[PDB]
C-alpha cells in the first residue's frame, strides 16, 4: 500500500558527489514531508533534515546545513539527498520516512509515520575494487583445536568463506568484516576441529570476492 | 575492603544451604558479586553472580534451577540459597567482587571461602 | 529583583472569588480582572527582564521568559507560586483544557501556564540546553507552537461551553518572528465551528486584527509601543481587547511617527464614559496622569488621518476600541461596532 | 530538542518474561514520544506512538506509559521473535532525538571463552605486515576484557575486535581481537600475548607464543 523505496547501496570515494533517491507511493507525496536520517556503522540514529514536498521548504539539522541538499522531483514522487563533496564519515545506513503536513499543530506534536524506507547503504573509501589475501591462522603446536583464515585487505564487502568446498560447516565463526584505517575490510574465519584430526584432516577455506571476481583457497596445516 | 563469607556446613543430599557474604571497608551496590567454588584437586569454577540490581543474575549450568543469587544493597551482603543438594556440590564456596563496572570480571578482592559438605 | 507583590495579591483574591463561577454564554472577564491579569503578566516580566551575558540566545529569542533556567530564579514566578502556602499552585495542578468549566479556573490555568513558561501540555516553551541554539528550525516553531495553544486551547472551551466573550491574550513576547496570519488562518481554516458568531468573538477579534497588521510594519509605522524592549508598531486604531492581549500598556513607551492626532483613553470617569489624552506631534507621547487603579485602567488609542483603509476604520469606533463592561454588549467585529456615547467622555489634558 | 537517556543499554531476558526498557529527559517531553524496534539491516518499525497509543498492527504485549520525564515500554510476555533493539525516541520537533538503544538478548547459562592465539604467517610477513589474532570462542554474557601485551607491555590503540551475533543454536557470542603491527616492529619483539578476562573466569586466561619458536 504505502511504500518508500529508496536507491541500491552505493560505493565511493571522498570527494565525489553523490544524488540518492526516496521513491514514495500510496499516499499523497506533495502534503507529506520527507525526512532522511542516518544510522552509522553500529551507532544510533542522527535526522539530516526534511523537505515539504509542495513546495520544496527545506529544514537542516545545523549540522548538515550548507554540506548535503535535500531536494523533490514531484513527476515522480521521488526526494533525493545529495552530497557534492562526500567524507569518509558519510558511511552509514541513510532511511527515509515521511510525517503529516502540519506535524505540530496548536494542540501538538506528530509523529513519523510508518513505513520508513528501507535503506541505503552509503560506503565511503578512497580504496577501489580488491581481492583479498588470505593468510592461515594455523593451529597451535600446543581436544580441541582452533584454526583459521585471515582475510585481509579488500574492498568493497561482501566475502563469503567456506571451508572444505561446504563440506566443513560444525564449529565455523566468520566474523563481521572491520573498515581499517586504510580504506580497505579485514575478517577471520575460524573454525574449532578435533585436535586428532589434524594430522589425517586436509583443512582449506575457500574465500570468494565477487566484486573482484576472486576466489582464493587456502590450505591451513600445522607449522613444522 | 573486607568479604568474609558464612552459612556453610553439613548437609545430607536433597538439602539445603543459604551462604552469605559480608562487605565491609567498601559500599558494594555499584558492583557485580559473583560466588566460585573449589573441591579438593579441582580448579576454581563459576557458580553465579549478582550484577547491580536491575542487570540481573546469571548462572552456570551445574546449578541452574538449584541455587539463586541475591543482594542486599542496604546491608553490604549478598546471598547464595542452594537447594537441592548434591554430593558432587561439596566444596570451598567464595565471594569474590567484580572491581569492573562494565562486567568484564576484574575479580580483585576475594573473600577466604566457606565450606560446603554434602554426604550421605 | 522588582518583585511587584500587589499584584500577586490581587490575582490571588481574583482567583477566589471566581473559583466556582460558572461560565456561561455571555460571561466574560471584568476590566477589574483582565487589568489583574495584565499586571500579572507584566510583573512576571519585569522581576527579571533581561537574559544573562553568559546564557542568550543568538537569535534573540527572550529565553528570560521563556525557560526554567530563567523563570525558576525569577522572584515573582516563585512568590505567586509559593503565596498562601501554594494554594493556586494546588488548584492549578488539578487543571487541564478538557475540564475547565469556571471562570476562576479558566484564569487560573490559563495564566500560570504563561508565568511558568509552561504550554499546555506542560512541555516548556523552550528547553534550557537550547537557549543559546542558533537553529531556528525549532527555536522559532517552539514558539508559534505556544502562541498557537494559548488561543486554541481557549478555543477550544469557548466551543465546548459555548461561551462568547472569555478572552486573555498571547503576549507580545511569545509573538517572537510569528506570523499573524498563518496563526489566524491555522487555526481557523481548521475547525469550522469556531467561526459561529456565538463562539469565541474577542479571542477572534484579536487574531482577526493581528491576520491584518503585522508586528513590524516598517516605513508604514504610526505608533511604537516598548515594554522591556519588546516592540510593536501600529498604523490603525489599536482597540483594547489588543493591548490587553499582548500585555501592552498606555503608560509604556510610545513613538508616534506621523503628525495624526491619536486619543489615548486611560480610565474610566464618574459620568459613564471614558477620560483620554490627546497627541498629535511626531516624538515621544507620554501620558503623565496618576495610573489608575484596577478598577478603572483602560489602554486603548484611537487614530484619525485621512488615509485609513475605510474596512479598518470600525477598530477605532468607541464601542469596539473599548472593551464593554457589560458582557453580552462586548463588540467583535465591522457587524456591531458603534460609535456612540462620546457626550460622556472628556479630553483630559 | 533534549537530551535522553535509555536504559539498559543491554537487556538479557528469556521468552515469557515481562521486560521494561526506560527513556528519561530531564525536562517534560509530555506525550510526544514514539518507540521503535529495529532488527539488524532493517529500518526501524514504529510500536507505540503519543507515548502509550499503540501503532496500528502492533500485537498487544507491548504497552508504554510517560510521564512526561519518565517513559517505560513494557514487552508483557516476551516472544521468540522480540529479541531486537529498541529506540524511544522524542518527537515534539521538526527532527526528534532518538534514544542510545536497548538490545533485548536472549538470556542463557554463563560460558566461559574458550581463548586462542595465531601469530602471524610467514607468507604475510613477506608483505611487511604482521597481524596477530585472538580469539574468544563461544562465551556468555556479552562482556569481556581483552588487552595484548608485547614484552609484557600493555598495547592500546593497535587492535580491532569483531563480535559475531548471539549464535543461533546456542546463543553464545565469539570475538576476534586482531593486533596490527610493521614486521619491523613485529621483529623488535618477543612475547606475544593475549589476556582475557570474563565474570565466568576466576583468574585472567593468557594465552601467549614467542616469535619465531614453534
Amino acid at each position: 500500500e504505502v511504500q518508500l523505496v529508496q536507491s541500491g547501496a552505493e560505493v565511493k570515494k571522498p570527494g565525489e558527489s553523490l544524488k540518492i533517491s526516496c521513491k514514495g507511493s500510496g499516499y499523497s507525496f506533495t502534503t507529506h514531508w520527507i525526512g532522511w536520517v542516518r544510522q552509522m556503522p553500529g551507532e544510533g540514529l542522527e535526522w539530516l533534515g526534511i523537505i515539504y514536498p509542495g513546495d520544496s521548504e527545506t529544514k537542516y539539522s545545523p549540522s548538515f546545513q550548507g554540506q548535503v541538499t535535500i531536494s523533490v522531483d514531484k513527476s515522480i514522487n521521488t526526494a533525493y539527498l545529495h552530497w557534492s563533496s562526500l567524507k569518509a564519515s558519510d558511511t552509514a545506513m541513510y532511511f527515509c520516512a515521511r510525517r503529516p503536513k502540519n506535524y505540530y499543530d496548536a494542540s501538538g506534536y506528530y509523529n513519523w509515520l510508518d513505513p520508513w524506507g528501507q535503506g541505503t547503504l552509503v560506503t565511503v573509501s578512497s580504496a577501489s575494487t580488491k581481492g583479498p589475501s588470505v593468510f592461515p591462522l594455523a593451529p597451535s603446536s600446543k581436544g580441541t583445536a582452533a584454526l583459521g583464515c585471515l582475510v585481509k585487505d579488500y574492498f568493497p564487502e561482501p566475502v563469503t568463506v567456506s571451508w572444505n568446498s561446504g563440506a566443513l560447516t560444525s564449529g565455523v565463526h566468520t566474523f563481521p568484516a572491520v573498515l581499517q584505517s586504510s580504506g580497505l575490510y579485514s575478517l577471520s574465519s575460524v573454525v574449532t576441529v578435533p585436535s586428532s584430526s589434524l594430522g589425517t584432516q586436509t583443512y582449506i577455506c575457500n574465500v570468494n570476492h565477487k566484486p573482484s571476481n576472486t576466489k582464493v583457497d587456502k590450505k591451513v596445516e600445522p607449522k613444522s | 575492603v573486607q568479604l568474609q563469607e558464612s552459612g556453610g556446613g553439613l548437609v545430607q543430599p536433597g538439602g539445603s544451604l543459604r551462604l552469605s557474604c559480608a562487605a565491609s571497608g567498601r559500599t558494594i551496590s555499584r558492583y557485580a558479586m559473583s560466588w566460585f567454588r573449589q573441591a579438593p584437586g579441582k580448579e576454581r569454577e563459576f557458580v553465579a553472580v549478582a550484577r547491580r540490581s536491575g542487570d540481573g543474575a546469571f548462572y552456570a549450568d551445574s546449578v541452574q534451577g538449584r541455587f539463586t543469587v541475591s543482594r542486599d544493597d542496604a546491608k553490604n551482603t549478598v546471598y547464595l540459597q542452594m537447594n537441592s543438594l548434591k554430593p558432587e556440590d561439596t566444596a570451598v564456596y567464595y565471594c569474590a567482587i567484580d572491581s569492573d563496572t562494565f562486567y568484564s570480571g576484574s575479580y580483585d578482592y576475594w573473600g577466604q571461602g566457606t565450606q560446603v559438605t554434602v554426604s550421605s | 529583583q522588582d518583585v511587584n507583590v500587589a499584584s500577586i495579591t490581587a490575582f490571588k483574591s481574583m482567583i477566589d472569588e471566581t473559583w466556582d463561577k460558572k461560565i456561561e454564554a455571555n460571561t466574560c472577564i471584568s476590566r477589574k480582572h483582565r487589568n489583574i491579569i495584565h499586571e500579572v503578566i507584566r510583573d512576571f516580566m519585569k522581576a527579571y527582564p533581561k537574559m544573562d551575558e553568559n546564557k542568550k540566545s543568538p537569535l534573540g529569542a527572550p529565553m528570560q521568559w521563556l525557560t526554567q533556567y530563567y523563570i525558576l530564579k525569577n522572584e515573582y514566578h516563585k512568590t505567586m507560586l509559593a503565596y498562601d502556602n501554594g494554594s493556586l499552585n494546588t488548584k492549578f495542578k488539578t487543571l487541564n483544557i478538557y475540564m475547565i468549566t469556571n471562570v476562576g479556573q479558566y484564569i487560573l490555568y490559563i495564566v500560570f501556564c504563561i508565568i511558568s513558561g509552561k504550554n499546555h501540555d506542560g512541555t516548556p516553551y523552550i528547553y534550557d540546553s537550547e537557549i543559546t541554539s542558533n537553529d531556528k528550525n525549532f527555536i522559532n516553531e517552539r514558539i508559534k507552537y505556544a502562541c498557537k495553544q494559548i488561543l486554541h486551547g481557549q478555543l477550544t472551551i469557548a466551543l465546548r461551553i459555548r461561551n462568547k466573550f472569555m478572552f486573555i491574550g498571547s503576549p507580545m513576547y511569545l509573538w517572537f518572528n510569528v506570523n499573524g496570519s498563518q496563526v489566524y488562518h491555522d487555526i481557523y481554516d481548521r475547525n469550522a465551528g469556531f467561526h459561529n458568531k456565538e463562539i469565541g468573538r474577542l479571542l477572534y477579534a484579536f487574531m482577526y486584527y493581528l491576520s491584518i497588521s503585522g508586528r513590524f510594519l516598517n516605513d508604514f509605522a504610526l505608533l511604537k509601543f516598548t515594554y522591556l524592549g519588546e516592540s510593536w508598531t501600529f498604523s490603525l486604531s489599536v482597540p483594547e481587547y489588543i493591548l490587553y492581549g499582548l500585555g501592552y500598556s498606555v503608560f509604556d513607551t510610545i513613538e508616534k511617527f506621523s503628525n495624526d492626532a491619536i486619543l489615548v483613553y486611560i480610565r474610566t470617569n464618574n459620568r459613564n464614559g471614558y477620560d483620554y489624552v490627546e497627541f498629535n506631534k511626531k516624538g515621544i507621547a507620554k501620558v503623565t496622569e496618576d495610573k489608575p487603579d484596577n478598577d478603572k485602567r483602560i489602554h486603548a488609542i484611537r487614530l484619525i488621518n485621512d488615509s485609513t483603509d475605510v474596512q479598518h476604520i470600525h477598530f477605532g469606533f468607541r464601542n469596539m476600541v473599548i472593551i464593554d463592561n457589560e458582557c453580552a454588549n462586548i463588540q467583535s467585529s465591522a457587524e456591531n461596532a458603534t460609535d456612540t456615547g462620546h457626550h460622556q467622555d472628556s479630553k483630559i489634558n | 530538542e533534549i537530551q535522553m537517556t535509555q536504559s539498559p543499554s543491554t537487556l538479557s531476558a528469556s521468552v515469557g518474561d515481562r521486560v521494561t526498557i526506560t527513556c528519561r529527559a530531564s525536562q517534560s517531553l509530555s506525550t510526544w514520544l514514539a518507540w521503535y524496534q529495529q532488527k539488524p539491516g532493517k529500518a526501524p518499525k514504529l510500536l507505540i506512538y503519543k507515548a502509550s497509543i499503540l501503532e496500528s498492527g502492533v500485537p498487544s504485549r507491548f504497552s508504554a506509559s510517560g510521564s512526561g520525564t519518565e517513559f517505560t515500554l513494557t514487552i508483557s510476555g516476551l516472544q521468540p521473535d522480540d529479541f531486537a533493539t529498541y529506540y524511544c525516541q522524542q518527537y515534539n520537533s521538526y527532527l526528534g532525538a532518538f534514544g542510545q538503544g536497548t538490545k533485548v538478548e536472549i538470556k542463557r547459562t554463563v560460558a566461559a571463552p574458550s581463548v586462542f592465539i595465531f601469530p602471524p604467517s610467514d607468507e604475510q610477513l613477506k608483505s611487511g605486515t604482521a597481524s596477530v589474532v585472538c580469539l574468544l570462542n563461544n562465551f556468555y554474557p556479552r562482556e569481556a576484557k581483552v588487552q595484548w601485551k608485547v614484552d609484557n607491555a600493555l598495547q592500546s590503540g593497535n587492535s580491532q575486535e569483531s563480535v559475531t551475533e548471539q549464535d543461533s543454536k546456542d546463543s553464545t557470542y565469539s570475538l576476534s581481537s586482531t593486533l596490527t603491527l610493521s614486521k619491523a616492529d613485529y621483529e623488535k619483539h618477543k612475547v606475544y600475548a593475549c589476556e582475557v578476562t570474563h565474570q565466568g573466569l576466576s583468574s585472567p586466561v593468557t594465552k601467549s607464543f614467542n616469535r619465531g619458536e614453534c
